[PDB]
């Protein structure tokens, strides 16, 4: 919520961790696993009937949209 | 075999890739415009005209009796012979769309009238094929021949994609080969049909074709499924000894391993081949001549005009024939600013 | 996500169980995708997004069970395709683009028929309805000349491929308005209606004088485009 970056972020908690005597914020790798409960590809489901010609796969993520597009030169790049 | 390089004084932003050209009754038309028609013109077809090295395009017409064609991709492309019953015609299918899809259906164009004030005007006909259809797919090969002495075409090539049923929406991009089936095609009726040879080792795709007199010769092009482009030019010999269309097949030893190739025909059957690419990165550089008979297909390698450098370095690049000898090169004018016309265009000609 | 609500058990068409409160801020409007190709080209766009759309035609129908609050629970959906602008839209509907005949993306009325009357129409257009004007254009079942055709299939040119119920625009909404009522002042310091055609000179001169009469008892300077705020 506030454009803040991981050097950053790192930087701040060790400062404020380290400054008074407490754990304020969380550090990164932990909380990231956390984060992992919120992008797509976490929870199960189910679909009744089954989709039309879609992979019944379910715990994919961050896809890239060309498709598998075979990469031959020839054709259109 | 000369190059000089051309400009379009406008009409730069209306070539993709991929596009076909056709010659008949003298002009010469461009088809497959990058989108849909606009207002411009609402047929595509450009009637393209190489004047003072300038590149001018003019508007297409059509009759009302004409049944109108999306812009196509990258189809086959077909010359009926000029004879009984309308001389002449040109065989289009069937490409694929500007979405991803094939069309699976036969067009024919023809001319019709002119002028009057130095005008032209054509039409296309669709024409319904009923089988034992072919599949829809793109990129494929198909040619006219006469078996004593009835006229009909062979079809053979192209990818496509997977059945609907292994398709899926995370390879919904993805192509795959077409089993290596030649399909017989008369237009009347459009009565497909589907074969087989053993011979028939795999299909391919981008393989340029030939025929005379009733058989048929498979040039060089490339095969996915394997990674390789095999040098196997492949001879057929068709015949319709009624009412079996019966053929035969064979593997020849020498075929040209070069992609995508660019063909003109400077007489009755020789052809000068550019040719686009021989191996995965590195573009074919040759300039080679066919000629070809029943004693068979003679290759020899004829002198190729002398690149410039800013064509020399680019990584792909495409082109047709204006007809007998000339031809158009084109190549992504990839530089700095952009016109935003990424094209630059060679006119190069044979002797 | 906009609005959820209830359709068990006896007629009980619809309870909003929840409706969004802000739809505008982006602070809600999550991504699905995003390319690194102009909306010009066709080609990589259609590429692109047939998964895409291949996808939502096939979620209509099926229903999805989710594990949510600790139940099995069914959902179906139902799909409005809006937040596009004219151009996208039309190049997702397959009408001509842009100022041509066909002008209304709901009434396939042209201008002169807009002009005879203005509020007697029905919306016809719709997604399937196009399709088959598609169809009709490309056949041409008749043999009609091109402009007739043309004519006869009602702005249908180009296969359309993204099925999506347009709405008018709520952004700009009012910049047409502002200029027409612009123009109204402008012709109304001329007599344009007692000198029927005047020139460029004139049109200049109303202009200046009618700014200079804003700037002079509302206290606004003139302008080239109208945004928003100027409109209001
Ligand atoms: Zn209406």
């Amino acid at each position: 919520n506030t454009f803040l970056s991981c050097s950053q972020y790192h930087k701040m908690y060790r400062t404020v961790k380290a400054t008074s005597g407490r754990q304020i914020f969380q550090p990164l790798h932990t909380l990231r696993n956390a984060e992992k409960e919120l992008l797509p590809g976490f929870h199960q489901f189910e679909w009744q009937p089954a989709l039309k010609n879609v992979s019944t796969s379910w715990d994919v993520g961050i896809i890239d949209g060309l498709s598998g597009w075979t990469v031959s030169v020839d054709d259109v790049p | 075999m000369s190059l000089q390089p051309l400009t379009a004084v406008n009409c730069g932003s209306l070539v993709q890739p991929g596009f076909s050209l056709l010659d008949l009754e003298g002009d010469v038309y461009l088809f497959g415009q990058k989108g849909w028609p606009k207002r411009s013109c609402p047929t595509g077809i450009f009637g393209v005209r190489i004047k003072k090295g300038e590149l001018k395009l003019r508007a297409i017409s059509f009759s009302n009796n004409s049944s109108y064609l999306p812009p196509l991709r990258c189809p086959a492309i077909a010359h009926f012979e000029a004879q009984d019953g309308k001389p002449e015609c040109y065989l289009i299918h069937g490409g694929r769309t500007p979405n991803n899809e094939l069309s699976s259906s036969l067009y024919m164009l023809s001319v019709d009238s002119r002028g009057c004030n130095r005008k032209v005007t054509l039409r296309c006909e669709e024409k319904e094929l009923v089988g034992d259809v072919p599949s829809a797919r793109y990129g494929h090969t198909l040619s006219v021949i006469n078996s004593r002495g009835k006229t009909a075409c062979v079809l053979f090539g192209g990818r496509s994609y997977m059945p609907p049923t292994e398709r899926t929406t995370q390879n919904w991009n993805s192509v795959v080969d077409c089993p290596p089936q030649v399909y017989l095609i008369d237009l009347e009726f459009g009565c497909c049909t589907a074969h087989t040879l053993p011979e028939l080792t795999d299909g391919q795709s981008f393989h340029v074709a030939l025929a005379r007199q009733d058989c048929v010769y498979f040039l060089g092009g490339h095969i996915l499924s394997s990674d390789c482009r095999p040098s196997r030019l492949i001879r057929l010999h068709v015949e319709l000894l009624l009412g079996s269309p019966v053929l035969t097949c064979t593997i020849l030893h020498e075929g040209l391993t070069i992609t995508s190739a660019i063909a003109s025909p400077i007489g009755y059957h020789e052809y000068i081949i550019f040719g686009g690419y021989q191996s995965e990165t590195q573009k074919r550089m040759e300039c080679t001549y066919v000629g070809l008979d029943d004693v068979g297909v003679h290759m020899e390698s004829r002198e190729p005009p002398q690149w410039t450098s800013e064509i020399s370095h680019s990584r792909t690049w495409f082109g047709g024939s204006l007809g007998k000898g000339t031809a158009l090169v084109a190549i992504p004018s990839e530089g700095n600013p952009t016109p935003p016309e990424a094209y630059h265009f060679y006119q190069v000609s044979f002797q | 996500i906009m609005s959820i609500s209830i359709r068990l058990e006896g007629e009980d068409d619809g309870i909003t169980i929840f409706q969004e409160q802000k739809p505008n801020s982006e602070l809600s409007c999550r991504p699905l995708c995003l390319m690194f190709v102009d909306e010009s080209d066709h080609e990589t766009l259609t590429a692109i997004l047939g998964p895409v759309v291949a996808e939502r035609k096939a979620m209509m129908e099926s229903r999805l069970i989710i594990s949510v609050g600790g139940l099995l629970r069914s959902f179906r959906f139902f799909f409005r395709g809006t937040g596009y602008d004219e151009k996208m839209v039309r190049e997702m509907e397959g009408l001509e683009a842009s100022g041509s005949t066909y002008i209304c993306t709901l009434c396939d009325s042209t201008r002169a028929e807009a002009s005879q009357n203005m509020v007697l129409h029905s919306i016809t257009r719709s997604h399937d309805e196009n399709l088959e004007r598609y169809e009709i254009w490309r056949k041409n079942p008749f043999s009609e000349s091109a402009d007739e055709l043309r004519d006869r299939v009602k702005g249908v040119s180009a296969k359309p491929f993204m099925e999506t119920q347009p709405t008018l625009d709520a952004l700009h909404c009012d910049i047409g308005n502002a200029t027409e009522f612009y123009k109204i002042f402008q012709d109304e310091i001329g007599e344009v209606y007692q000198k029927p055609n005047p020139s460029r000179e004139e049109r200049r001169r109303w202009r200046s004088t009618l700014d200079k009469q804003l700037r002079k008892k509302m206290k606004l300077k003139p302008v080239m485009r109208m945004n928003g705020n100027y409109a209001r």
